[PDB]
């Protein structure tokens, strides 16, 4: 619902989300070459 | 879960080496885990 | 003390990062820890 959102907010009006009590499977994310830039700071994406 | 044989433990991300046993000390309901002296994880409660 | 690193425990650093970017953090841990051990050994030697 966040990545496939119909519209995105402005950069000056960045919207902040709440995510809790759920299982995250980031393996699907970086394995798809649909993102031009995928940079991580402080944690390896392969070990998420 | 294993008790009397030292293994690799990983409780909600926190991980290390050693052996486990039932704690003579008692936690309060909110408490997650304890630490003896400095950087000595001495007791955790099973998340399951 | 983390000695300016991301964390203090080795397990968290090795889990969060990958070696080509972890090695700097483990190295920054090593320099401080070696300094502390050298200080302790020097103090113990003069005391002895």
């Amino acid at each position: 619902e966040v990545f496939n959102a119909t519209r995105f907010a402005s950069v000056y009006a960045w919207n902040r989300k709440r995510i809790s009590n759920c299982v995250a499977d980031y393996s699907v994310l970086y394995n798809s070459a649909s993102f031009s830039t995928f940079k991580c700071y402080g944690v390896s994406p392969t070990k998420l | 879960l294993v008790k009397n044989k030292c293994v690799n433990f990983n409780f909600n991300g926190l991980t290390g080496t050693g052996v486990l046993t039932e704690s003579n000390k008692k936690f309060l309901p909110f408490q997650q885990f304890g630490r003896d002296i400095a950087d000595t994880t001495d007791a955790v409660r099973d998340p399951q | 003390s983390n000695f300016g690193a991301i964390s203090s425990v080795l397990n968290d650093i090795l889990s969060r990062l990958d070696p080509p970017e972890a090695e700097v953090q483990i190295d920054r841990l090593i320099t401080g820890r070696l300094q502390s051990l050298q200080t302790y050994v020097t103090q113990q030697l003069i005391r002895a």
